[PDB]
């Protein structure tokens, strides 16, 4: 399942 | 604001890029250019334009402006431009409406574009050291997307010495296509893995037209850059992966 | 008994195209001056008139005066099945219940009936502005206009002549001037008119492009307009309401 | 084991473009002669037969005698992802629950590896031994789809007249009715009409099925049809190394 760029830092 | 661009074509084809996955968007007008930064609906993929005023004819924007722009809006008038056409941008009295005058030599068509109102924030792009880079023709991007989105929804891609691969499972069945180093040129520090959807690449590779080539760059656990250069700037995509 | 023969099969079908959209039904009135149609839309909003003379016929013969009534789509999938070479023959018996074609190439040859049916006044004006164009400049104006709005108003004066829309999207005017270069767009005014069109039927129109390189549209206050393709042996008309 | 090569991939997914609309699955039986598929339609009206002969391929060798049923739209799909230019290879097992295809660039660059799950396929003869036809006319393939194109808008079924009189194609539909007629014709070649009649023959079929068939067109540039009374109509469509061909019966 899918995640967000907030996930990556951002 | 008064920016003239030489041809309407490649305003036509930013836009045919953009508006399926940013519906609203500011472009953010300055002494250097217009610029603009967004997410998509689902805060999964983000896109970073930035044409230079150096592609720009008498371009002059004194002050700073935010222009909030329906993008279809923006293409359905962009539209009744020809290729061959000359577009001029003029912003007035009041970020209310945008007005876009096509001519060529010869006749004058002029528009005007209602605008909205939109929030300003800064999601920060970490810049940095991606530990795989690979630059291929857009129009071979498209294709790989293309054809794998017909299998699944989903890709995994390998960046090591074998070259790079780019693979499916759906239940037509499983496969795989890879790149080495021939023009495709490959760099690479580490070995990276990571698995993206599809319908987002398929979305980012309609802006195969702006370029001839293209640019993917990744490291573990971080977004993925899709870069299509131009003259006078460039159009970034950033998607998260899965 | 009529019997009339083209040189090119092309030009049967281009008309038909133009007008079977807009006209369902309606009868061909054949004489000895040629081949005439005049029709309403559905909605009595729009009229056509079609004139082929006899001039554009190799052996034409209209013995008497005869009404033949047609469904357009029918005649036009007949129609499909001629080549753009090929020698088009119209012929029709005294009775008639049926219109005769038959296409040759120089040879194979076809030949189809179509089945004909049975179905059921325009003050000649001094028009006080007129305009002729590109025929594709004003099939891309409407074109374009169309994907903005549902209506165009025009203004005539000699500012030269104004495309106007205002639709949600925003809003757009094209203007064209008296330019003298069949590229060529001349102006003709006696006093300034500003009416307004359904885009709807403008679009519908301009596919009569292909028949002309040049259009011409002609107003007065009050008055339908009159959109003409001029053609070598005769002319299509469309006259439309504004709103 | 099965191993063949292809020279090119266009070939391949010409072929399953005419086949997938009329049949959705299908044995591929291989030999050492080649690869060959004969199926029937849903309705068991029509019948195609495939033969890409072992000439058409460069490292040919099927050991054994295999079936391998296939969904065709998957098989389609997954053709389409190689380019025209490329180099096919098709690999199965002795198992065999996959077929696999590898699409070289190998001019050379890029090398993309695919697996086709495989299904199970009644393997059931169906008879149409050889005959002498009657009539047979050959013309190009390209106007053999214009006119059963421009008939079907027409009607659902034509009426064909072989005679010494050229071959004739007839409608009768709500629109009204007609006929396009071919004469006997020599181009000096691909755009000629060549007849050949030993009897008058005059037969009607259902133009939903001869508008399927005509999308082997792109397969060659001329094509054949052959004809007798109360027998299956058989349109022919010729290629270097093998065939083509539909056999469809009369209304």
């Amino acid at each position: 399942i899918q995640g967000s760029l907030m996930d990556v830092g951002m | 604001l008064e920016a003239r661009f030489q041809q309407a074509a490649l305003l036509k084809k930013l836009l045919d890029a953009i508006k399926e996955l940013v519906t609203d968007a500011n472009f953010d007008c300055n002494d250097n250019g217009i610029s603009l930064q967004a997410m998509d609906s689902s805060h999964v993929a983000l896109v970073s334009m930035l044409i230079k005023s150096d592609g720009f004819e008498p371009y002059r924007c004194d002050r700073n402006i935010a222009l909030g722009i329906n993008l279809n809006a923006l293409s359905k008038v962009l539209r009744c431009a020809q290729n061959e056409d000359l577009v001029t941008l003029k912003a007035e009295d009041t970020p209310e409406v945008l007005n876009l005058v096509f001519e060529s030599e010869d006749r004058i068509s002029d528009y005007d574009v209602k605008l909205m109102d939109i929030d300003q924030e800064h999601l920060g792009i970490p810049d940095i050291e991606y530990d795989a880079t690979i630059t291929m023709p857009a129009a071979e991007f498209q294709r790989i997307t293309r054809d794998l989105l017909t299998l699944s929804d989903s890709v995994t891609i390998n960046a090591s010495k074998e070259g790079v691969r780019f693979s499916c499972k759906g239940d037509i069945g499983n496969g795989s296509t890879t790149l080495k180093q021939h023009s495709i040129e490959i760099s690479l520090t580490q070995a990276v893995t990571l698995t993206f959807s599809l319908k987002y690449l398929a979305q980012f590779t309609k802006a195969t037209p702006l370029a001839t080539r293209v640019t993917l760059s990744m490291s573990n656990d971080v977004p993925l850059l899709v870069e299509y250069k131009m003259e006078s700037g460039f159009l970034r995509f950033y998607l998260a992966p899965k």
